[PDB]
């Protein structure tokens, strides 16, 4: 009885659901991309989208680019460590990356740099 | 230099890529490229690009993969209301037409649809047909 | 007796099947069956059932194909408004909360989204990635 | 400027789009099925759905069932004759059926009967 606010601006509006695959009642959406060299992408960025974008830019930019990530703070603690996915609908490289052990704690990436096909995250 | 960066499970809100080379390949996407990207995303097609590309503007696979990577699914479809950032936003939520705030049957209808979508999403997650999903 | 009935391009609104045998197999669908049906529909999987089935209630393929056959896509998602029959339907459209009737910026937003969806649908049709679509 | 009504009950509502495959802005929907023997299915029925339902019921009912179709009248004239679809996302049998020549004119099916794996439409 406390998921939906009963007083304020967001009064009566049900919670938002995000997913990388379709579900009953889903609505296909797209992220806004705009190039200025620099490239800007805005919207709700999920980890698979970021990994796919890095994979594409690695080949497109010949393994040389820098990225500045703006994070939503109340979701930074999700990195807290906790310890057959072929049909989940993800690239095998993304599945391999996401099946790791959480190293960061209460902290999120703020700057990613790739030089000569080597990653040096900040 | 590590091969891969550590996995981040936080939800970013804006990305800015800077590089010496040109990003103009990811602009003026043709209709065919967008349609192919949407279809590829809906049908779970894996794209393996070559090690290096010297003419990105003439590569259809790269642009189709870009359009595929720019697709996600959100349950509530209200085009005139901001929906992703729900914690600590009130300047962008001020002065909007919200009929559900006062009417109650409409709120009950929205709640029932949300419950059905949530149940379907959990059932998809259980059968390993969906990696993860966020509830905000 | 012909093998197949002639193709009908009209839009039905209700179907009633009657048979001597039991239709109880298409009831109480499990969560796994519904999830599999949705995934199969989204990934365009073809299901070929055997010539005859004697235990329909124990056939997972039949129920998954049923759930797959009960799926379609509609652009405007307004759960509290009837949307399919738009011609000659005013009794069911009376007494509803419609903020777009008076507000104008909201109407412009809805129109822009509809235009984008229409353009995307036509582009999908052109590339032979969509057989047909109706505009009502 | 006449697609959207400017006065009446449906004032400001954009036209509805229906499709058998996903598109930008689509919302996944489902038809209501309920069994009473008899089976009832309600909602916007497109030809591929009807063909798939008949294909399923042929095997399930051992080639013996009868169907009563209720039609939307303003869409009955679509049967007027007019004279590589493997990736369209349809069953090959449905593609074969839909690639025929329109026989009906201004008329729609009102009763379909299948006995001993033979179709006798009314």
């Amino acid at each position: 009885k406390s998921i939906v606010a009963a007083a304020g601006l967001q009064a009566g509006l049900p919670p938002t659901l995000l997913s990388p695959v379709a579900f009953r009642g889903a609505t296909m959406h797209a992220l806004k991309a705009r190039s200025v060299f620099s490239l800007e992408i805005t919207g709700p960025i999920m980890p698979h989208s970021l990994h796919s974008l890095t994979m594409l830019l690695q080949s497109a930019q010949r393994g040389s680019f820098s990225a500045g990530l703006y994070t939503h703070e109340p979701t930074a603690v999700f990195n807290t460590p906790i310890h057959d996915l072929q049909n989940c609908g993800l690239h095998p490289c993304t599945v391999e990356q996401l099946t790791q052990v959480n190293e960061l704690g209460k902290l999120s990436l703020r700057h990613l740099e790739m030089t000569d096909y080597r990653y040096t995250w900040k | 230099g590590s091969v891969t960066f550590p996995a981040d499970w936080s939800l970013k809100t804006r990305l800015l890529f800077t590089s010496s080379h040109s990003f103009s390949w990811a602009d003026h996407l043709k209709a065919q490229e967008e349609a192919q990207g949407l279809v590829m995303q809906c049908r779970a097609t894996a794209v393996n690009l070559p090690h290096s590309i010297q003419e990105p503007k003439l590569s259809t696979d790269l642009r189709c993969a870009f359009q595929q990577s720019l697709v996600h699914w959100i349950h509530p479809s209200l085009p005139w209301v901001q929906l992703f950032p729900r914690i600590g936003v009130d300047r962008k939520m001020a002065g909007k037409n919200t009929p559900w705030s006062q009417d109650e049957s409409l709120q009950q209808v929205l709640m029932s649809e949300w419950a059905l979508s949530f149940t379907s999403l959990y059932n998809l997650l259980k059968a390993k047909l969906c990696p993860y999903f966020y509830v905000c």
